[PDB]
């Protein structure tokens, strides 16, 4: 479904 | 069936730059031929990107798309089959140290220069009194260098403005005005502002309803440990996507 943000928490 | 065409593609200040192409000429092929019909070096055309846009009554351009490898852009627009929909030459990079680059060619200056003078007529970017006084003589003074280099330092260059749409962060049904760019959004509510910062996004989706309606949805970091989805509905969803993914392969290349 959502694709998944690859930097996500840095 | 393969057929020469002639494609009118827009610049910012609304001169038509008209190009000789196949109807099965994808979208870097017609890139290509603007950047040839313009004079634009090779090694610039990859700063540069060819969006879908639908022109509104008033002459602003309400973005709608960015034009993908595997496009026909001659049936990407014909197929839509109406006359308001626009091919846009457009700078594609958010960071605007690659200006610099741009701006050692004169064809690229020009093209930059072009799109920020409109950003600014358009009211995209904020100044004072005093700036737009300045940005005004350079305008008749053309020195251009030091007119970008002026708009480098004015609030949102560089950032997309979108129509304005509604959210249901804070509340439900809030009015808003987004803007993407410097690897966020940034949200004015028409006043309160909001920055969301594209790595406090764990993803986004772009959904449609059914019994139109199109939403950009994301799962934002609020807090520590605390996720909360927060939804858009605007018919440049999909632009505001492309954005988010954009920004986050600018970073990608960045970071590398």
């Amino acid at each position: 479904t959502c694709i998944y943000n690859p930097l996500f928490g840095s | 069936p393969t057929e020469e065409v002639s494609l009118e593609v827009l610049l910012s200040n609304g001169q038509k730059v008209l190009v000789n192409v196949l109807t099965s000429d994808q979208t870097e092929d017609v890139l290509e031929a603007v950047a040839a019909k313009l004079d634009l070096p090779d090694d610039l055309i990859g700063y540069f990107s060819l969006f879908l846009v639908r022109e509104k009554e008033d002459g602003a351009f309400s973005f709608v798309r960015k034009l993908q490898e595997f496009e026909l852009p001659y049936v990407s627009v014909t197929s839509l089959r109406s006359q308001e929909y626009k091919i846009v030459l457009r700078k594609s990079y958010w960071d605007s140290a690659y200006d610099d680059d741009v701006m050692e060619n004169r064809v690229g200056l020009n093209l930059l220069y072009a799109q920020t003078v409109s950003d600014i007529e358009r009211g995209w970017i904020l100044v004072t009194k005093e700036q737009h006084r300045q940005l005004k003589s350079l305008q008749e003074k053309v020195s251009k260098k030091e007119f970008l280099r002026l708009a480098q330092t004015l609030r949102h260059y560089g950032y997309l403005r979108f129509d304005a749409c509604v959210a249901d962060f804070p509340e439900k049904d809030c009015p808003v005005v987004v803007s993407a760019g410097n690897s966020e959004l940034s949200l004015q509510l028409r006043l309160r502002e909001g920055s969301f910062r594209v790595t406090r996004m764990r993803c986004w989706r772009v959904t449609s309803s059914v019994p139109v309606r199109l939403e950009l949805a994301f799962e934002y970091l609020m807090s520590k440990d605390r996720l909360q989805w927060v939804t858009i509905t605007s018919p440049q969803a999909i632009m505001m996507s492309i954005c988010l993914q954009s920004m986050v392969d600018e970073l990608m290349v960045k970071k590398s």
